[PDB]
């Protein structure tokens, strides 16, 4: 198509970072907000 | 007697951890009466064997995150004063929100909190970073989901060696933020589920 390729620097390739800290800052995140509580059974 | 039971976060659930990190009315103090209860009747700290009363520890595949979110590895009790620091850890950034000056700057959720929070979760050891024992514990449980054992063995020894950027083979602080300047995850810190 138009344009080129192997221009300018493009984007960076994928990081380990980037893939581990989006899945595991959505896990975490919901995963310790699930508790709240409101649920003592207080037998 | 046995029941049903099958728990689940509804509006209460909900607005009462939104508030903790969204406001601090009286929705949460409650919610603490409950959580703080379970220490077996005491209504002060809480302990491992207490979260595990909620179906979310007895049922996480890592957990590592809430044992070390109350307190770390050296506590046996927590107090209310981390209970709220903790699950209020999550409030939306609006004092660095480009504006330099609202009206009540409290330090909490803020980037250097960022990093002491990912921290605690995955600094199980305190070694100050997160160890590759550590690390590998879930970053195993994450993608062993469809990892092969031969397969996730070398996924993780390259992950921990690649992101080796303190070259302490282990990490939390550094290309954590080296990470966060090509993303506010610090924003990201806070639970909504609205738009
Ligand atoms: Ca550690
Ligand atoms: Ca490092």
């Amino acid at each position: 198509v138009d344009l080129l390729a192997v221009k300018k620097k493009q984007e960076t390739k994928r990081s380990i970072n980037e893939e581990i800290h989006t899945q595991f800052l959505d896990h975490l995140l919901t995963g310790i907000e699930d508790i709240c509580g409101h649920y003592g059974h207080h037998h | 007697m046995g029941s049903r039971a099958s728990t689940l976060l509804r509006d209460e659930e909900l607005e009462e951890i939104k508030k903790e990190t969204g406001f601090s009315h009286s929705q949460i103090t409650r919610l603490y009466s409950r959580f703080t209860s379970l220490d077996k009747g005491e209504n002060g700290t809480l302990s491992r064997e207490d979260f595990q009363r909620i179906p979310e520890l007895a049922i996480n595949p890592l957990g590592d995150r809430i044992i070390n979110a109350f307190f770390p590895e050296g506590e046996d009790q927590v107090n209310f004063r981390g209970f709220m620091r903790t699950l209020a850890h999550f409030r939306p950034i609006e004092d660095n929100e480009k504006s330099k000056d609202v009206n009540g700057p409290e330090p909490l959720n803020s980037r250097s909190n960022k990093l002491h929070f990912a921290f605690r979760l995955y600094d199980l050891d305190k070694d100050e970073k997160i160890s590759r024992d550590e690390l590998l514990q879930v970053l195993r449980m994450m993608v062993g989901v469809n990892i092969s054992d031969e397969q996730l063995g070398s996924i993780a020894d390259r992950t921990i060696q690649e992101a080796d950027q303190d070259g302490d083979s282990a990490i939390s602080f550094t290309e954590f933020v080296k990470v966060l300047e090509k993303v506010d995850v610090e924003q990201k810190m806070s639970i909504r589920f609205l738009h």
